[PDB]
């Protein structure tokens, strides 16, 4: 029993607009440089498709993830850590730049130095940013598939439609698409962590977000591989990975981050979440792959239970961050109303980024329909989208839990409707699905009103704790090279001391 | 003739070594951010599996290299030989891609060009001398050379002596294996250093405290 | 040392964790700094973009290193009452992407010019000393005024300087306004609230010189003529905030998500509450992803499954079993219960005009406008004058209002709806049907061509002791939507599978869409409305709203709202959202934009009409009036070209004209001096004998054709242009694509009102001056490119119809290079033209012709019919038969002075719009104080102009929205008109007064104004005609009320006076060229639809690296798979695009969601990216307009009469472009014409 906080995010896949304004401010402030221009740390696909990289869910094309061995432990599917090892000179399921795209540019300068006296008008065509070469035609980007964008045969072979007579979803009138925004999961048991034979990948123990240190990084590119998720891209240019930060230049001073505050949609939650770093290995190695959600949801422990308070406090979680994690949007959607469910729990890794199945306009019928239980509204039922395929996305294959989730949010809409329009109560639909009237009103605060105080609830990861704030506070930022920084020995080469240190010791103790 | 003997095999090594070591330290302090293997099998899959398999496994096997000494030679001669054969192959192949396609010759550096094409020269010369120590199957060939070595990383003056009389050809093999230490730590060579031997008995999961 | 520290190996080594899985370590984390130092910033500017989105989005400019680097929205908006979710963070992917241009590759950084114009310019100033005479020895001389626009497009931009292009815009300006007339000099930019401002500088500047002003929002097609038409309102919609308190809406071509990014969560979070939504889009668009039903009707027929709702609407809650809601709703807000009059026809009667005041013996007592007064039945049989219609509101006082009272006795009344129970006998009236024409790509219903009901009427003694039969609004509207009423109609239903005019059933074959869905949603909708007052909503678009007839989609949906009582309740309502149209601060940004702070009338002109003039459209025209005629209607009372009702309408006063006369209208004052009579006079004596001519009637005689043009805030070169290769041919006389011929080649008819010539004027523009960032198309087409400040480099204002609040667009940091701001580029041309201008122009005496003004007492105008005085039908009265004829004084050498300085008459005449007028007096000392005053010069004394930050307090301070102060006189004026008060309104916010310095801290509601419809209140959200609805305040129609029937007799000649179904028109722009050029590849007609993309909004962001990277790449458009795999075509396949109007070349997207039979590319895509040479013009591909063409519509001409009287964006001619058709076809040859060597080919 080791108590450990991480910020948690649920994206409400209900309200998602796909508009990709959360891609571009990311790509603007983080990866505008030459390198991982490429590179999408957070990146929105249409579904069905095969998303970015090409089909990256496929495991086993690529190999990412974790697989339990018939013993019953845990080994990443890449292979052991020999086996890794022995694929290090070239690591053979490494994605190609072309499962990415080729990055390109156009030579709009040619309509301004265009000669004069030109047969045509002139125009700006396209450009490599990997050779420089003149691209005779774009053949691929990263949201290629935007908008059922491709012929169905093609889209279809999205790794979700596994399982699923699809035949019928060609048709016109079954026509359905939803959105999947995505960034690193911040998992609990991190497949890159353990591909990466450098060890320069880590989890901070404040706020459980996984960075790839920049210094230690050795190019190894086995952890892009590692990664199920496919979030890790390689710097073509540095020879190093990088990935999703989590923004925590941000989340550290209690900011959200740039995509949860950018979100239009507003559908971004961001929340503290309490987990026993103890039963990590445990939950993810149970045997059967449609137990790694609840397990997870074991996992995570409840904050207003005075007995985890102490244990929290005795294992160095601060005061605020408790605070936080008792108003958690986050804990409320995945432990209380059981809305939020975890991406591809199966790859056992514990992702920490969760979300909430779309609903989506009932099916084709025969006739205008009947009222059902919910009246007007929608049954579960009556959703076009198959709810077989979001399980396959979110629970393992398993669509009880991604029922009850649609189901809630159905039910919300009944009561509230009973409300709003009729002036009267009825908890019929609540009564159904297991909620109460405090619940619903609950689930629409957060939900529908989504005040930017109930969406991010971010406490400060409090750089000042086993630190020294001080000299920081009065010296970071003179960025004038002292060689000093990032080694705990004060001895170097260049002779030299730290800007942001005293290195007058006090004699009077 | 004499003078360059005693530069080559007396004073240079010495110079070679020196900016190897002080080099490779003062770029690992100052310089982690450029400690890289740079990989480049992102931007062209084609052919690296073999390429590089050929050329690493091939130039490990010759290194784990460098029962009387004349065995040794014969060993070294038939084992030396398979490995630098697929060494050779390695690099050639590695070289070819490097110069030729398009994405990897418009992203990479020169160093890269120069450090690659060093190695290929010394992995063509170190399977000439095959022939050459074939005249000397009693390991006369092999003694003086090993015994140079061993005066120079001893710090035992006159190591060139050792050399007396021994095949031209061994003479550019080890000026050049020497040039490649002296360009070692300004060039991607770096990534020998780090071979993360620790990763077969690591914990799976890291995790850093507040720092 | 790092190396040092690889020794302390195990002593960083802590607790390991989940039984030996993990291990904690104590390890050195400084590297972290590296993206904490990226994060880092400067500071943050607040700011927004000046893009036509209707975002309004205030962002966080973040500037690092001194340069800007990225932004993110800003979360500090007002908040809105607790129970409706708030508007942070707004924002979307193409704003998220604008801190791409700034430094980008295509950012235009100095003044540019083409060479050989250049070449040209500078040896003619060595032998002409004025630039004036410069100017005149260059385009007086065909070939080299020839050398330089054959090579617009076509390379050679040279740099220049601000000295040398400042002097020959301003030479050319003067030698233009001299020489042909200040009308001959034109600028367009449209949507002002995006970035007031920078509109204002380039309008100001024209208006002052007498440039003519080029409207937007009839050009864009975003102007929805049935507004005007049913409410005698431009355009006013609830905010999205209203969407919130609505419990039922339907999503009506409007992509929402796609095109309301910023608004969306509105839509998805009232879901939560208990809201049911329903899409209606003929693709499986992004709107239907968010909603509970998607009903998916054949593009176009869209009116037809309207009609079939709105019959089962009148079926089930207004004759089976009556709402009281609705009933009294439509009772005291419509015209159905107003009285028309029957005319007779052979053997059946037709709906005629509606009954007035003046057909009755005593007149009803109505002693003023009584010609102008609508009549109703009380409900105890006796007529009566209620109070409200049109005829109230000038000439008297206190009666102009929605209270059910007699207009004669001021006492209460009750009008009474149908006739039915009281007629003196059953008449059949014919009404004119036409959902059994159309093209081959659409399903019609044979019924005939005039449908015959029978309707209870009463016959009345007329004033001229004639009689005449009469019937309600109400009956019609019945009868038209065909509802049985027991007097057993033939041609009405029996029961909603009934198939006859306007039934489910009926609908299902026209539109597809099963009849049960029309009838369940038809149900639930007016259902909820009834439940709730009104608090059902329609979100609509240009889904619809860019067809043809677009006046019946929108009324067929008006109407279903009416008939529930929508509009007019928070919740309920038209919403109509196209373009940011809703610049709050109204009517102090007009007098500053305008120069009507100076000078009064401004030279507004329709653009539609223009272009389709000037780029000479018409000559090309394959849809007749007379095909669109009624068929009750007499043929030959209606010959002509489409063009020549245009220049009846220009010459009855109806349409603005530009240019107006076909004479310097400088010169005018002077041959009047000479003939002995004041300048008005001698112009219309002139007129009349034909001495002089309006310009219309010989638009090629080389002296009516505009010869400047500016163009900022634009790309009308690639974007809005609908028939781009004839505005380069024409305007430009460049190289064109135009495939098909000329009237005149085809041996066709010529207009009868228009001369006509063989061989059309070519490059009629001389000088082609653009104001932009980036190199747009029409920059690449242009002749000086003026390098302007992006939205992060200036200072303005920005409001839209989505929300209440008024923010700024700010500096971050000085323009980069040598770009300016809109308003500094603008003042400097002011300044050079005032110096230029000496020796040539002084103070000047201007005729200018002013079209009867909606909202102005002259829109009385023609009461009963329409009199053509050319045709000696009536006398020529300025004013009412004819266009104002106003003189104007300009004082050319003083237009700096004027620019930059508030002029006297908003002390000397006041301030006002809408028609009502207020005293601005203390809001002018306030401007003295705040903005400072001149010196000396001519405006000595006046407050100043200097900044964008004065000009953006001037209209800060005099708008009633922004100044409490100006608020409550303006609601006290209102007052005058309704008897009623409404200074309540704005009373408790009496004292707010917004200041631009503080909206920079903080984004601001406006204040509740008469110049709209809503409210700004705490308690309930702005809704469009809530103070019609609840102040009693009329709607600017004839009746008052909300018009279903429109009875101006082009309306009813046309079809029109009630809806009806109209299918798509026939463009007749394939089956001329279809095969012409065949390539091997089949070639298939497909519906060309360009609703607006997700990479940009129009063609700004389309060049945008970021846009370009998550979309496809460059130019794309949609296939359905059954259509590209009929073609052969793959998906990315290089495909080309064609009709007679032109072509286009692009990539395909091929699509499921996409529907056989339609073809999408998505609007503005523009002609500067990834474009390959056409297989059919030997050019640079083609855009999407290089396929449509213009064709007005004749009852968008209509004025002098009411709501439909002209006002600038009020009402013109429309730019349609959806009912266009295309030949589709993989293309073979892949040519770049670029000498590149770097060709392909595609094969099969
Ligand atoms: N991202 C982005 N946002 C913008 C703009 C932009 O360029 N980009 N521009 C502004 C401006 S200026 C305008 S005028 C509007 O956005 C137009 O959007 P709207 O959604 O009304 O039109 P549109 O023409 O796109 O039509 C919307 C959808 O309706 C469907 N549709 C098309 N034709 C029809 C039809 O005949 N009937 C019906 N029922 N639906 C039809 C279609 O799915 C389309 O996307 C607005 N914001
Ligand atoms: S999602 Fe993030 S933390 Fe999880 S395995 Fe991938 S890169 Fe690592
Ligand atoms: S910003 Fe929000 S709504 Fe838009 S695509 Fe990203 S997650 Fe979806
Ligand atoms: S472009 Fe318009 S909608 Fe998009 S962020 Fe800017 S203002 Fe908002
Ligand atoms: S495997 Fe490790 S060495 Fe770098 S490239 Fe990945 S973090
Ligand atoms: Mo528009």
């Amino acid at each position: 029993m080791k108590i450990r906080s991480q910020v948690g995010m649920v994206l409400n896949l209900d309200k998602c607009i796909g508009c990709h304004t959360c891609s571009v401010t990311c790509k603007n402030v983080w990866t505008s440089r030459e390198g991982v221009e490429y590179a999408w740390f957070n990146n929105v696909e249409t579904k069905p498709g095969q998303g970015f990289p090409t089909d990256w869910e496929n495991q086993e094309k690529y190999k990412g993830g974790w697989i339990r061995k018939i013993n019953g432990k845990l080994q990443p599917r890449m292979g052991n850590r020999a086996m890794l090892l022995g694929k290090i000179f070239a690591n053979p399921h490494l994605p190609g730049i072309d499962d990415y795209y080729e990055p390109f540019d156009f030579d709009y300068q040619n309509l301004h130095t265009a000669p004069e006296g030109s047969k045509s008008q002139p125009i700006a065509r396209p450009r490599s940013l990997i050779t420089g070469e003149r691209m005779a035609k774009i053949e691929k980007g990263p949201n290629w598939e935007d908008d059922l964008g491709g012929e169905f045969d093609k889209l279809a072979k999205d790794k979700n439609f596994d399982n699923i007579q699809k035949a019928m979803y060609s048709q016109f009138e079954n026509t359905f698409m939803m959105y999947l925004p995505r960034l690193c999961e911040h998992c609990l048991n991190p497949a890159c962590v353990a591909t990466c034979p450098s060890g320069a990948i880590y989890k901070r123990e404040e706020d459980g977000i996984v960075l790839i240190d920049q210094d230690k990084c050795r190019g190894w590119r086995m952890c892009i591989t590692g990664c199920p998720y496919k979030k890790i891209y390689f710097n073509w240019k540095s020879g190093k990975s990088e990935k999703c930060i989590f923004c925590y230049p941000r989340i550290e001073a209690g900011q959200p981050t740039v995509c949860s505050e950018t979100c239009v949609g507003r559908i971004r939650y961001l929340g503290v979440l309490l987990y026993d770093a103890d039963a990590i290995e445990r939950a993810a190695s149970t045997e059967n792959e449609k137990d790694l959600y609840q397990r997870q949801l074991d996992v995570f422990l409840d904050p207003n239970d005075p007995k985890v308070i102490e244990q929290a406090i005795k294992d160095g979680i601060p005061l605020s961050v408790i605070e936080a994690a008792q108003q958690s949007p986050v804990y409320k959607m995945a432990m209380e109303w059981k809305l939020a469910l975890p991406l591809h729990p199966e790859y056992r890794t514990l992702p920490m980024v969760w979300y909430v199945p779309p609903l989506s306009p009932i099916q084709s019928a025969a006739d205008a329909g009947e009222l059902g239980s919910n009246g007007i509204l929608p049954d579960v039922e009556s959703l076009r989208i198959p709810v077989q395929y979001l399980a396959n996305l979110l629970t393992a294959g398993d669509t009880k839990p991604v029922l009850r989730a649609l189901k809630r949010m159905l039910a919300m809409r009944h009561y509230k409707r009973a409300e709003t329009v009729d002036g009267k109560v009825d908890t019929r639909a609540l009564e159904e699905v297991g909620l109460t009237e405090a619940q619903a009103q609950e689930m629409y605060r957060y939900l529908a009103i989504a005040n930017y105080e109930d969406r991010f609830v971010v406490p400060s990861s409090h750089r000042e704790l086993a630190r020294e704030a001080f000299p920081e506070k009065n010296g970071c930022g003179f960025t004038f090279g002292d060689g000093c920084h990032g080694s705990d020995t004060k001895f170097n080469l260049f002779n030299s001391r730290r800007i942001d240190a005293i290195d007058v010791t006090s004699k009077t103790e | 003739m004499q003078f360059l003997n005693m530069f080559f095999f007396d004073i240079y090594p010495y110079i070679a070594g020196a900016v190897f070591l002080i080099g490779s330290w003062l770029r690992y302090d100052y310089g982690q951010y450029t400690w890289r293997a740079a990989s480049s099998q992102m931007l062209d899959r084609k052919g690296m599996n073999l390429a590089s398999n050929l050329f690493h496994i091939g130039i490990l096997g010759i290194f784990v290299g460098y029962l009387p000494i004349e065995v040794k030679q014969k060993m070294a001669m038939f084992a030396g030989g398979a490995s630098g054969v697929l060494c050779l192959i390695g690099g050639v192949l590695l070289l070819k891609r490097r110069l030729f396609s398009p994405r990897v010759r418009a992203t990479t550096t020169g160093a890269d060009i120069l450090i690659l094409s060093l190695l290929v020269i010394q992995c063509a010369l170190g399977l000439l001398t095959i022939p050459f120590s074939a005249q000397h199957m009693d390991g006369s060939e092999m003694m003086k050379l090993v015994g140079w070595a061993q005066s120079v990383v001893t710090f035992h003056g006159g190591a060139s002596q050792h050399l007396d009389g021994v095949a031209f050809i061994f003479r550019l093999h080890l000026v050049l294996g020497m040039t490649l230490f002296l360009l070692f730590p300004f060039s991607r060579l770096i990534h020998i250093w780090s071979v993360p031997v620790e990763y077969l008995t690591r914990k799976y999961q890291l995790v850093r405290a507040r720092h | 040392s790092k190396f040092l520290d690889r020794f302390r190996y195990f002593k960083q080594k802590g607790e390991t964790f989940a039984d030996g899985h993990g291990q904690l370590l104590n390890t050195n984390r400084d590297w972290e700094d590296g993206y904490r130092q990226r994060w880092q910033h400067d500071k943050i500017v607040r700011s927004t973009h000046g893009v036509n989105c209707t975002g309004s989005c205030s962002w966080k400019i973040y500037v690092k290193n001194g340069l800007v680097t990225w932004e993110t929205q800003q979360t500090d908006y007002p908040r809105t009452r607790p129970d409706l979710p708030n508007h942070e963070p707004r924002g979307c992917p193409r704003g998220a992407s604008y801190s791409w241009y700034l430094y980008s590759a295509n950012r235009l950084k100095y003044p540019m010019m083409r060479k050989r114009l250049m070449k040209m310019w500078r040896e003619a100033k060595a032998l002409h000393s004025d630039p004036v005479e410069a100017w005149a020895s260059i385009i007086e001389d065909a070939d080299k005024a020839k050398s330089f626009k054959q090579a617009r497009g076509r390379g050679g931009f040279v740099r220049s300087s601000w000295q040398e292009v400042n002097e020959l815009i301003a030479a050319s300006n003067v030698y233009t306004i001299k020489n042909y007339g200040p009308d001959r000099v034109a600028g367009f930019s449209p949507i002002p609230a995006m970035s007031m401002v920078s509109y204002a500088s380039g309008a100001r500047y024209l208006s002052l010189i007498g440039g003519t002003c080029l409207s937007f929002y009839d050009w864009y097609c975003d102007l929805p003529p049935a507004s005007p038409q049913t409410w005698g309102e431009q355009t006013d919609v609830p905010e999205s905030a209203d969407w919130y308190n609505s419990s039922y809406i339907i999503a009506w071509g409007s992509n929402v998500p796609q095109t309301r990014t910023p608004d969306a969560h509105f839509f998805t979070e009232v879901r939560y509450k208990g809201t049911k939504t329903v899409a209606v889009t003929p693709d499986y668009a992004e709107i239907a992803k968010l909603c509970d039903l998607w009903l998916a009707p054949k593009q176009g027929t869209d009116a037809a499954m309207a009609l079939a709702m709105g019959h089962v609407m009148l079926r089930e809650f207004h004759l089976d079993n009556p709402s009281q809601y609705f009933t009294d709703y439509v009772r005291r807000y419509t015209d159905m219960p107003m009285l028309v009059m029957l005319e007779e026809r052979d053997g059946y009667y037709a709906a005629g005009r509606m009954l007035r005041a003046a057909d009755l013996v005593d007149a009803l007592g109505q002693e003023n406008n009584p010609e102008w007064k609508t009549v109703a039945f009380n409900t105890n049989g006796e007529m009566v004058a209620p109070n409200g219609s049109i005829g109230f509101r000038w000439g008297e006082k206190g009666k102009w209002n929605l209270e059910q009272r007699d207009g004669k006795t001021g006492e209460e009344t009750e009008l009474q709806l149908s006739l039915l129970g009281s007629q003196d006998e059953i008449a059949e009236v014919g009404f004119p049907y036409f959902g059994g024409d159309g093209t081959e790509h659409f399903n019609k219903v044979e019924l005939e061509n005039v449908l015959l009901h029978k309707l209870p009427v009463k016959r009345l003694q007329l004033a001229d002791g004639s009689t005449a039969l009469v019937t309600t609004v109400y009956d019609l509207t019945l009868a038209n939507y065909g509802l049985e009423r027991g007097l057993n109609d033939v041609n009405c239903a029996t029961s909603y599978d009934d198939v006859k005019a306007y039934t489910p059933a009926w609908a299902e074959q026209i539109t597809g869409v099963s009849r049960s869905q029309i009838i369940r949603i038809a149900r639930e909708f007016a259902d909820n409305a009834d439940k709730t007052h009104g608090r059902s909503m329609i979100i609509v678009g240009a889904g619809l709203n860019h067809w043809y007839h677009l006046d019946m989609n929108y009324r067929g949906l008006i109407n279903m709202l009416i008939f529930c009582g929508c509009v007019g309740q928070s919740g309920g309502g038209w919403a109509h959202y196209v373009g940011q149209e809703k610049l709050r601060p109204q009517t102090g940004w007009q007098p500053l934009a305008f120069a009507l702070d100076w000078q009064r009338p401004a030279r507004h002109m329709n653009s539609t009409s223009y272009f389709y003039n000037h780029s000479s459209q018409w000559r090309y025209e394959t849809v007749t009036a007379e095909e669109l005629l009624s068929p009750m209607a007499d043929k030959s009372r209606y010959t002509g070209h489409l063009i020549d009702f245009n220049v009846r309408a220009e010459r009855m006063g109806w349409l603005p004209s530009a240019p107006q006369l076909g004479t310097n209208p400088l010169t005018i004052a002077g041959e009047a001096e000479k003939a002995g009579m004041n300048p008005v006079d001698y112009t219309v004596k002139s007129l009349k004998e034909g001495s002089i001519r309006f310009a219309a009637e010989q638009p090629e005689n080389g002296k009516n054709h505009p010869r400047n043009l500016f163009i900022w805030r634009s790309n009308l070169l690639g974007s809005s242009g609908k028939g781009h290769e004839f505005m380069l041919k024409y305007l430009l006389g460049t190289e064109h694509g135009i495939q098909g011929k000329d009237l005149g080649q085809q041996g066709g008819v010529k207009p009868e009102e228009v001369d006509w010539q063989d061989n059309g004027l070519e490059g009629k523009l001389d000088l082609v001056v653009t104001l932009d960032f980036r190199l747009s198309s029409t920059c690449l087409y242009s002749d000086i490119i003026l390098p302007t400040a992006t939205w992060y480099e200036k200072d303005d204002m920005n409001t839209s119809d989505m929300h209440p609040f008024i923010h700024p667009l700010s500096a971050a940091v000085d323009p980069a290079w040598e770009a300016k701001s809109d308003w500094e580029i603008y003042k400097a041309i002011a300044k050079k033209f005032s110096e230029v201008c000496v020796g040539h122009l002084g103070k000047e005496t201007d005729i200018v012709t002013l079209p009867i003004q909606h909202d102005s007492a002259a829109e009385l105008a023609q009461p009963l019919d329409v009199k053509d005085w050319k045709k000696g039908e009536c006398d020529l009265i300025p004013g009412k038969t004819a266009p104002h004829i106003m003189v104007v004084e300009r004082d050319y050498p003083a237009t700096y002075e004027r620019f930059t300085s508030i002029g006297p008459l908003m002390e000397k005449i006041g301030n006002g719009g809408k028609g009502i007028a207020w005293n601005t007096q203390s809001e002018m000392d306030l401007l003295r104080k705040l903005n400072y005053t001149k010196a000396e010069g001519p405006a000595k004394g006046q407050p100043m102009l200097n900044t964008a930050i004065d000009a953006a307090e001037m209209i800060l301070t005099l708008a009633p929205e922004t100044n409490g102060q100006v608020a409550v006189k303006a609601w006290a004026a209102l007052s005058e008109f309704t008897g009623r008060d409404h200074t309540h309104l704005a009373l408790n916010k009496e004292d707010e007064k917004i200041r631009f310095r503080d909206i920079q801290a903080q984004p601001r509601k406006i204040i509740s104004s008469p110049t709209w419809s809503g409210l700004e209140d705490e308690h309930v959200s702005y809704n469009a005609g809530y103070t019609n609805v609840h102040e009693l305040i009329p709607w600017r129609t004839l009746s008052g009320r909300q018009q279903l029937y429109q009875d101006h007799q082009w309306m009813r000649d046309f079809g029109e006076s009630l809806l009806v179904y109209r299918p798509p028109i026939d463009t007749r722009s394939v089956k001329e060229v279809i095969g012409q050029k065949s390539n091997g590849n089949q070639e298939k007609a497909l519906n060309f639809l360009t609703p607006h993309q997700k990479w940009g909004i129009h063609s700004t962001y389309s060049d945008n690296l970021l846009m370009l990277t998550l979309g496809r790449g460059g130019p794309v458009v949609w296939l359905s798979e059954a259509d590209a795999k009929d073609l052969g075509i793959a998906d990315n396949d290089w495909i080309e695009v064609f009709n007679s109007n032109g072509a286009l070349t692009a990539r395909a997207v091929v699509s499921q969601r996409v529907p056989a039979g339609m073809t999408m590319m998505y609007h503005a895509q523009e002609r500067i990216v990834n474009l390959p040479g056409s297989e059919i013009t030997q050019q640079r591909g083609g855009i999407h307009n290089s396929v449509t063409r213009i064709t007005p519509k004749p009852t968008h001409m209509i004025g002098g009469y009411a709501h439909l009287a002209y006002g600038f964006n009020y009402y013109g001619t429309v730019g349609s472009n959806r009912d266009e058709f295309v030949v589709v076809r993989k293309m073979k040859n892949i040519d770049w014409l670029d000498g590149e060597g770097n060709d392909q080919v595609q094969e099969s």
